[PDB]
RNA sequence: GUAACGGGGCUAAACCAUGCACCGAAGCUGCGGCAGCGACGCUUAUGCGUUGUUGGGUAGGGGAGCGUUCUGUAAGCCUGCGAAGGUGUGCUGUGAGGCAUGCUGGAGGUAUCAGAAGUGCGAAUGCUGACAUAAGUAACGAUAAAGCGGGUGAAAAGCCC
RNA sequence: CCCGGCGAGGGGAGUGAAAAAGAACCUGAAACCGUGUACGUACAAGCAGUGGGAGCACGCUUAGGCGUGUGACUGCGUACC
């Protein structure tokens, strides 16, 4: 139920091991805007794969 | 210490230690365990102790030869300028300047002296012959202090 | 003879017992009490 | 001056060859232990293997004295309650011969990393051909 | 070329030029010794053992410092027991250069 | 040259902060920027926008070259924390802890 | 005469904590565990300054004996042999000799070996 | 879980006898050093070329010291050419501790000999404050339920329409 | 003046002996939390030290088996009250 010792400094650095976060690993460019974008997303500007599909 | 006598929480059943006053010395804001009061820290010096030490101090400064003599020690006006001058041409700094009667015109000077002190032959004590450099004793306080020790 | 070079005669003036206070001093924790009876207990003693 | 320390980067480690034939076991195990701790060695650090390293051929050919053969009992736990098992000396012998003499030098050899790390220049072979012909070692008879 | 001799209770294997650290003598700094009683002389070929000692065995050295060595403290202490005890050391030592072996 | 920006008091623990500040350590200030923008935390918004402080203040303060720039330091400390009580049942209050950061961006064209 | 403890108090800790330095965690910051691990230390020490005595002597025998075995005699009759021999070379001197005059060892070893025929 | 030599292994590396060697402790000796208690010739407020012995220790008794704040000594001495305090470093003492010194600090500190004590903390489920840990875990409070468009805005699942 | 939401906060500039006195402000200890560098650490078992001790790093020395930090491997070793 609760601990018999306060565990380190160290443990607790060792179970944070994993708790890194990974990067965006590459942003992908559109062939028209040239806009920077997550993958199979759509541009901030409304561009997809060339295509203007967004008012906005 | 103000405050009240109620337990500040029950004796059993908390985790806490175990309390009875808010004013326990152990406490922050409680009372000081062997609080002080007044007291008089005056000691019994027997009156041939005194007066033995009184003789060894003397005879001490004449052996050191801090004891000065002299027939008189007169200021003629009540000023410092006119001591600080007589001190200086006497080759005196601190001093203790010990008259048999109190001249009014010599205590007044002095008193802007800080480390002249004029006393009468009646007003002597251990310590302020010691603490001064120099003894000053007109011939007539030599006859008082010697017919108060003997 | 100057107000520091005054000194009491040697064996007047035996320092004084301190009790509790470590154990280089020889009178830490039960501050030669003892222990655990009625002669230890603050204000613990039989009458005359 | 401080007494020496054999340093491992400069140690040298001699290669040897032994036959197992017709030895005891535990005469014999005791020989390769020294050898392999580096007791023989005037410059003998025991916190450094300045040891040497050994063959051994025919390890299923070494003797065993009395009924040991048939009675001598290798047992070892699996980590699995009931997991006690066991071996005798022969069903060792007809089974993993080179585990009986290094188990029985394992035993002999310090415990901890420096004995483990003593242990790995004993190389054990149940019959009369090894394959290190390159390391050009010596005959020892023990 | 090396000899063995005994100064202070310890053996030392010493050389021409080797500055050995050894116990307090009461020798100056601007002084010599002579160990004469040497166990051992070795010259890379002749090597000479005292049967107790090398007869004509002769260790000239001159001592180049006095000193104190290095801090060592003494803790006793009895768990549960109300007792610890804590001492200082500096051991005195006398450095020797040693300026010639001779048998 | 080296430029500093800091965002102190910034609402949010130093070991969530910590994660986001990790990606961006000793990176060109382009590609870290790019980093924040599709970091799906809360830190990366505050750390971007320190990030954009610093380069701006080595622009205006200091001489030049956004594409020189690199994340030379960062780190997060430990702020002061607000203490909250929040009542949890049978009367017992626990003493709750709003963590604050002290967030550092070290921003260098050399 | 109110006597404040902080400064004295900071130094007896420091001290201490000094003292602690390269030991494991609260061993290096807390002064509560840093004056256990302390004096624990200083208790091991004084009994190393025997121990080391004893682990030295140690190393030097075995040094002897397997130079004496390798020059032919184990170290139980080496050494009789040189007691024999007069010989009061200490064991920290024969096992110097072993590692680096391996020639001095041999007459040495004859010499024991010459006692006891 | 081998588990009735501590193990490996041993037919001696077992047992019995007969011996000689070695290892083996903080015991003894050797070298150096401190201290206590005696006893000693020169000589003396004795301290030693000396000499002998002792020196594990709870309760507990005896003896001698360290440092802290305050008083006097001190209208002096140190100190803005840098005090206390803090932080390192070096040296030193049997120990408590002390001396110097860099950096910080930015105005007080204090020899010596005496004197007085709110005089030394790791414990008391001690007291107060601060900060950890569990842990980025549990949970975000009725299982009546949300979805979209537009708006505003730095940003809208939660605001407006 | 600049970043930022006419933010919070910060960077410059200026004031001042000092902003390493900026109002969350004299001095600014410790726990606790971090960044950076050196060394070690992924076949290794336990009060985490101690004794021995390689290797590495960094200084020293005019070579010199010494200094600092780390500490593979190894003997001994079950905290305090
Ligand atoms: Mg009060
Ligand atoms: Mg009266
Ligand atoms: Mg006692
Ligand atoms: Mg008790
Ligand atoms: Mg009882
Ligand atoms: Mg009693
Ligand atoms: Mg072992
Ligand atoms: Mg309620
Ligand atoms: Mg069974
Ligand atoms: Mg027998
Ligand atoms: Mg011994
Ligand atoms: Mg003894
Ligand atoms: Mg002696
Ligand atoms: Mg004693
Ligand atoms: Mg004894
Ligand atoms: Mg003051
Ligand atoms: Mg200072
Ligand atoms: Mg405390
Ligand atoms: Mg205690
Ligand atoms: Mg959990
Ligand atoms: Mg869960
Ligand atoms: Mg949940
Ligand atoms: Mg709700
Ligand atoms: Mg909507
Ligand atoms: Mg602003
Ligand atoms: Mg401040
Ligand atoms: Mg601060
Ligand atoms: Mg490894
Ligand atoms: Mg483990
Ligand atoms: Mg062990």
């Amino acid at each position: 139920a609760v601990q018999q010792n306060k565990p380190t400094r160290s443990k607790r650095g060792m179970r944070r091991s994993h708790d890194a976060l990974t990067a965006v690993t590459s942003l992908s460019v559109d062939k028209t805007s040239g806009e920077k974008h997550l993958r199979h997303h759509i541009t901030a500007d409304g561009y997809y794969r060339g295509r203007k599909v967004i008012a906005k | 210490v103000t405050g009240s006598g109620k337990k500040p929480w029950r004796q059993k059943g908390t985790g806490r230690a175990r309390s009875g006053s808010i004013k326990s010395p152990i406490w922050r804001s409680g009372g000081v365990t062997f609080a002080a009061r007044p007291q008089d820290h005056s000691q019994k010096v027997n009156k041939k102790m005194y007066r033995g030490a009184l003789k060894s101090i003397l005879s001490e400064l004449v052996r050191q030869d801090r004891l000065i003599v002299v027939e008189k020690f007169s200021v003629e006006a009540p000023k410092t300028k006119l001591l600080a001058q007589k001190l200086k041409d006497m080759a005196l700094e601190d001093v203790l300047i010990i008259t048999g009667e109190l001249d009014e015109n010599l205590f007044l000077a002095a008193r802007n002296l800080h480390k002249v002190d004029v006393r009468d032959a009646t007003g002597i004590d251990p310590v302020s012959l010691i603490a001064f450099d120099k003894v000053v004793m007109t011939a007539d306080a030599v006859k008082q202090v010697e017919e108060m020790l003997a | 003879m100057r107000l520091n070079t005054l000194s009491p005669a040697e064996g007047s003036k035996k320092a004084g017992k301190r009790l509790g206070r470590g154990i280089g001093s020889g009178l830490g924790k039960t501050g030669g009490r003892g222990h655990k009876g009625q002669k230890s207990r603050s204000g613990g003693g039989v009458r005359r | 001056m401080k007494t020496f320390t054999a340093k491992p980067e400069t140690v040298k480690r001699d290669w040897y060859v032994v036959d197992a034939t017709g030895k005891t076991l535990g005469r014999l195990a005791t020989e390769l232990a020294r050898r392999l701790r580096g007791k023989h060695k005037a410059e003998y650090t025991p916190h450094v293997d300045t040891g040497d390293y050994i063959i051994v051929l025919n390890a299923d050919k070494v003797a065993v004295t009395g009924n040991k053969r048939t009675d001598k009992v290798y047992y070892h736990h699996t980590g699995h309650i009931g997991g006690i098992k066991q071996a005798t000396f022969e069903e060792m012998i007809a089974r993993r011969p080179e585990r009986v003499i290094e188990i029985a030098v394992k035993g002999m050899l310090p415990k901890g990393p420096l004995g483990r790390a003593m242990f790995r220049k004993l190389k054990v072979y149940a019959g009369n051909e090894h394959n290190h012909a390159a390391q050009q070692p010596q005959v020892l008879d023990i | 070329m090396y000899a063995v001799f005994q100064s202070g209770g310890k053996q030392h294997r010493v050389s021409e030029g080797q500055t050995v650290r050894l116990e307090k003598l009461d020798i100056a700094t601007g002084e010599t010794v002579e160990f004469a009683e040497v166990l051992m002389i070795a010259n890379g070929e002749e090597v000479k053992i005292g049967v107790p000692f090398v007869d004509g065995g002769v260790i000239k050295a001159e001592v180049v410092a006095h000193g104190r060595g290095e801090k060592v403290k003494i803790v006793k202490f009895r768990r549960r027991k109300h007792y610890r005890k804590q001492q200082g050391h500096r051991q005195w030592f006398t450095d020797v250069k040693i300026t010639g072996i001779s048998a | 040259m080296e430029t500093i920006a800091k965002h102190r008091h910034a609402r949010s623990s130093a070991q969530k902060v910590r994660l986001v500040a990790d990606l961006i350590r000793g990176k060109k200030v382009s590609q870290a920027l790019d980093i924040l923008t599709y970091t799906n935390k809360k830190a990366a918004v505050l750390v971007k926008k320190v990030l954009e402080s610093a380069i701006a203040n080595a622009e205006h303060n200091d001489g030049a070259d956004i594409d020189d720039l690199k994340v030379t330091k960062i780190f997060v400390d430990e702020g002061p924390s607000m203490k909250r009580i929040m009542p949890r049942a049978k009367g017992r209050a626990d003493r709750i802890l709003k963590r604050t950061s002290h967030i550092t961006v070290v921003v260098s064209d050399r | 005469a109110r006597v404040k403890r902080g400064v004295i108090a900071r130094a007896r800790h420091k001290k201490i904590l000094k003292q602690a330095k390269g030991y494991y965690g609260a061993r290096s910051r807390v002064y509560r565990v840093a004056f256990q691990a302390v004096i624990k230390a200083g208790q091991y020490a004084y009994r190393d300054r025997r121990q080391r005595k004893r682990q030295f002597r140690q190393l030097w025998i075995a040094r002897i004996n397997a130079a004496a075995r390798q020059n032919g005699i184990s170290y139980s009759k080496f050494i009789n042999g040189l007691k024999k021999a007069s010989v009061e070379i200490d064991r920290k001197i024969l096992a110097d000799i072993a590692v680096f005059d391996k020639v001095a060892f041999t007459a040495l070893v004859e010499k024991a070996k010459a006692a006891l025929a």
